[PDB]
């Protein structure tokens, strides 16, 4: 029975910061990659960043490239999203998803409105 | 985000363009030309077209005759009606979705296309493991017709079956592959839930490494009119059934395990597509040789047309 | 009303119930039971699957070999060049609307199902014609010191079948889904004097059917009288292209007749099983043909084994 | 170059009569059939009733059944339809249209307001 938490996230002002996190239960986390996925008000689904099992590699949209920074700890099952310098159109809601595909287990979500 | 992986599927393209749809909900025309999908199409068509003649005449030739009863007609009948069963269960899907470009029929629909293309394989390999072993018992001799071979029949199709049902029930899924024409063992995602990371070590060593081994073990001993010709004619044909079997699935067999290692590498749609469509050549390849070679067939195929 | 006319198509079931929809919009179940069009779908995959090996085949053991250049082999190879049309032009359209229950691809469409399926039987039609003409040429010998030909006769049939069949495309006359609205033909239905069908259909009747006819039975009419080499290749020859009209006139005079029938009962109470039955009946054209070619013509039969096994 | 002309019509009471007219110019009249059909306020087209080239056999929907009564004039290219004891849903615009079909040629009609 698999679960992803979805901690961290909250209200903070324009070009601020805030650090989510995504636990993982219930399954061989470190044989998966995972990503993050937001949902926008009105707007559909953006993937927003991913990383490989291992985690040497990580891979970022045009929308937050540099800004954001993706990281993951496979002993912990813990994957870590530091958002750094927000704007305004970041106001989402943020999902953790596995694979490397944006359907979202069902999880907690974190408002990050900006 | 090299490749795409979905609830059902894993496309091999990226997704940063946010171009990147299900293979069963739209079609796929983005991961190489148009006109690419009409070819596998065109190819499919004479898989399908020069198929169902050549096993349906090998099968009727068979059992219309009362002769021809020997144990290398009855697998090769066996192979002919596994090979009706790959042009009508899965190359008919196949050549439908090549057409629209994608999986139309749905996840049942690519079921069918790789568990039929899975049994004709298996059933294929499987019945060379009984031929390597007829053969080996005929010429080296350890013991002092229509009984083993009719279990051996039966061998083929309770091993195929473990092979290709599985997927099925639960334990590996099928899964598109390539261009998402094809479907096959589920070697690209993990899918820990379905667990056929265990499958693809299970199918690779279990299901055709340890036939190889026994075919191999069998050819191994022998290396030092009618019984001069039938035991060498015969015996010839079944390893030019092998070396063509050898080429038909190797590029699959290798590039399968190439993507089990190298889950989420840089690969391309037209990578895996090309061993994979060249495998379902499996159908017609293997009662041309009964006819091309075997010429005792060929004499009695011909009283079954020119009446 | 009876049936239900549209722009395009016309439904022949009433449009009381307010169920019925085009032909190219919908698929049409409630004309039949569902398992009515797999039937179709499933009779046209044997028609595809039987067709392109006997019609390839044949076409391939005439070319590859440098014998076999009689007339009879010439219009023979002429048939199978258009049977493969039907199969790969018109049959494969079919099929795939059979499945659907609709013409999905459209109005053009429509056109390659009746073009191609149209085509097969004109120039099956004006290739018995020629044959006709032969066997009376080399029985009777109205020419002294006769008996290049052949090639102008194949030229004939593909002129006089163009005649028929291109015309719909044009504008004069048109093709119509027919029956369960899965083939296509001529308009017998609908007058639609804007294409001028009605004008059409006594054209293509007399034109493209009846004149053949008397034609054919002219020539057998001076084989009244009369019926190695010269004995066999005479007689066997001659009994074929009796037997291969006999087989046309088994195959073409379903369809045919209902296609009159309508013409003349033009919004009458019918239904969408009367039409599509000799419809799709029809169908066989593309392989009954090249059969006979090879079962009662030994002399390609040998020749046919020497391509197979080699 | 077909045209249907679209005469009488107008606004009636509740329980009145009415009957409306189709001109045929440009074809062979006589050789087809023709019908009525009208156009309800929001609803689709509604097949009103329809009649044989000859015009023997005249047929009527099950919501006109028996109060409208069509009939045509093959010399003199017209189609009517004596509509009585009208009802407050038969308010529509009514089109006369070709063969057995319900593709109206030309337009407008004519507003029947009842
Ligand atoms: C066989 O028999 C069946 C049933 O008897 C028949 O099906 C009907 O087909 C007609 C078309 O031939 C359909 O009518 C159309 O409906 C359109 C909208 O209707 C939908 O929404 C309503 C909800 O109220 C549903 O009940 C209904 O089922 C539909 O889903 C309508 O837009 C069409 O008409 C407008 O557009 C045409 C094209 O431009 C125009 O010519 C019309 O005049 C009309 O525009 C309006 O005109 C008025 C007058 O000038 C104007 O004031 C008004 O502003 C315009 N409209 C607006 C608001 O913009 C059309 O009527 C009908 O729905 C079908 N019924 C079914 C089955 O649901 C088949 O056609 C028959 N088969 C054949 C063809 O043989
Ligand atoms: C490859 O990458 C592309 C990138 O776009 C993915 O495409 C997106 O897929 C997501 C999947 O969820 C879509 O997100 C959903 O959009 C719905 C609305 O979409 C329509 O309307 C919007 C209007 O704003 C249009 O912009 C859009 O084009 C569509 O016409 C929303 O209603 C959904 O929200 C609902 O469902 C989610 C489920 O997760 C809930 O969380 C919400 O609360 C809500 O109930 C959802 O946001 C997104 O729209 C797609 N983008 C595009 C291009 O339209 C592909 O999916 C991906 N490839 C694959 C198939 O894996
Ligand atoms: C729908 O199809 C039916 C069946 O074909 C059509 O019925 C035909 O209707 C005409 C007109 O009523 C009949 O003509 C009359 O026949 C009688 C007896 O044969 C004759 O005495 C009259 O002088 C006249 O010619 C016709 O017979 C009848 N067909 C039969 C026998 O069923 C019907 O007309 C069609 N519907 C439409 C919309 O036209
Ligand atoms: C896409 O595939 C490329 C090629 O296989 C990956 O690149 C490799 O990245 C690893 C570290 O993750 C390096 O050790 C290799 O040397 C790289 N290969 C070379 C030489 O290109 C890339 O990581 C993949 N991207 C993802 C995230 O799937
Ligand atoms: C075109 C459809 C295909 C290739 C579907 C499935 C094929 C397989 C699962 C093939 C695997 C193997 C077979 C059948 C033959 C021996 C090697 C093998 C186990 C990799
Ligand atoms: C399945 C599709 C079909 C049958 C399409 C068209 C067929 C015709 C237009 C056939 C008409 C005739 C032929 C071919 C043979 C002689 C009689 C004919 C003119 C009625």
């Amino acid at each position: 029975q698999v679960q992803l938490v979805e901690s961290g996230g909250g209200l903070v002002q324009p070009g601020g910061s805030l650090r989510l996190s995504c636990a993982a239960s219930g399954f061989t986390f470190s044989k998966y990659a995972m990503n993050w996925v937001r949902q926008p008000p009105g707007k559909g689904l953006e993937w927003v960043s991913g990383i490989r099992p291992s985690g040497d590699n990580p891979t970022y949209a045009d929308s937050v490239e540099g800004r954001f920074t993706i990281i993951r700890d496979n002993d912990k099952k813990m994957v870590y999203l530091q958002m750094t310098s927000l704007k305004t159109e970041d106001t989402a809601v943020y999902y953790c998803t596995r694979g490397y595909g944006t359907m979202t287990i069902e999880g907690q979500g974190t408002q990050v409105t900006v | 985000m090299n490749g795409t992986e979905g609830p059902n599927f894993y496309v091999p393209f990226s997704n940063k363009t946010g171009v990147v749809r299900s293979p069963f909900e739209a079609p796929q025309y983005y991961l190489a030309e148009p006109w690419q999908f009409s070819m596998l199409a065109a190819y499919m068509f004479l898989l399908i077209m020069l198929g169902f003649p050549i096993n349906f005449l090998t099968l009727y030739v068979t059992v219309q005759h009362k002769k021809l009863r020997t144990p290398l007609n009855y697998i090769l009948l066996n192979l002919a009606v596994a090979d009706l069963f790959m042009v009508f269960g899965g190359f008919t899907t196949t050549l439908y979705t090549s057409l629209h470009g994608y999986f139309v029929f749905g996840p049942t629909g690519c079921n069918l296309e790789g568990f039929f293309a899975t049994l004709g394989g298996e059933i294929a390999l499987w019945s060379l493991v009984v031929l390597a072993i007829e053969r080996y018992v005929v010429v080296c001799k350890p013991m002092s017709g229509e009984n083993h071979a009719i279990m051996g029949v039966a061998f083929t199709w309770v091993m195929a079956l473990a092979c290709a049902a599985p997927p099925l029930v639960g334990w590996s899924r099928y899964i598109p592959e390539g261009m998402q024409c094809s479907c096959g063992i589920d070697y690209y995602t993990p899918h820990e839930e379905t667990n056929n990371e265990s499958f693809v070590i299970y199918m690779f060593v279990v299901h055709f490494i340890i036939p190889l081994i026994v075919i191999f073990f069998c050819y191994g001993q022998l290396v030092f009119a009618t019984t001069q010709k039938a035991e060498k004619e015969v015996t010839r044909m079944v390893i030019i059934m092998v070396i063509a079997f050898l080429i038909c699935w190797l590029p699959y067999a290798g590039v399968a395990f190439y993507i089990f290692t190298h889950q989420g590498s840089d690969f391309g749609p037209i990578f895996m597509t090309i061993p994979a469509f060249f495998a379902k050549t499996s159908a017609v390849y293997n009662p041309v040789i009964y006819i091309m070679m075997n010429k005792q067939f060929r004499n009695c195929m011909v009283t079954t047309l020119c009446c």
